[PDB]
């Protein structure tokens, strides 16, 4: 079931990608953080200070799908990096919390 | 039960 997760994954990846491509540039106003792949889930033109959130994804067995995915766009318009390794970072830790 | 996906720093 690994390997169908991580098809999963990569076609997700291709469609995050081809989304990116073809959805005309930010239309809204003041700052804001881009469109990006975070490595697991696409994320859309965030204004600044948003806390957006999507479902998890079902890539791994402990994911619950029906759990929700945050992402932080700061309120310069900066996604949110992990202080850890200073590297942004999107919130799947609800995804296999109760599992 | 499986292995527990990581989620920390270093991950998506
Ligand atoms: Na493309």
């Amino acid at each position: 079931l690994y390997v169908v997760g991580r098809k999963k994954m990569m076609d997700a990846q291709y469609k995050c990608y081809d989304r990116m491509q073809q959805l005309p540039a930010y239309q809204g106003e003041g700052p804001y953080c881009n469109r990006t792949w975070d490595g697991w889930l696409c994320w859309d033109d965030t204004p600044a200070g948003v806390l957006s959130y999507q479902f998890c994804p079902d890539y791994f067995p402990d994911f619950d799908p029906s759990e929700k995915v945050t992402k932080y766009c700061d309120e310069k318009g900066v996604w949110f990096k992990h202080p850890e390794n200073n590297r942004t970072w999107s919130n799947y830790t609800m995804c296999n919390a109760f599992t | 039960t499986y292995p527990r996906t990581n989620t920390g720093s270093g991950t998506p």
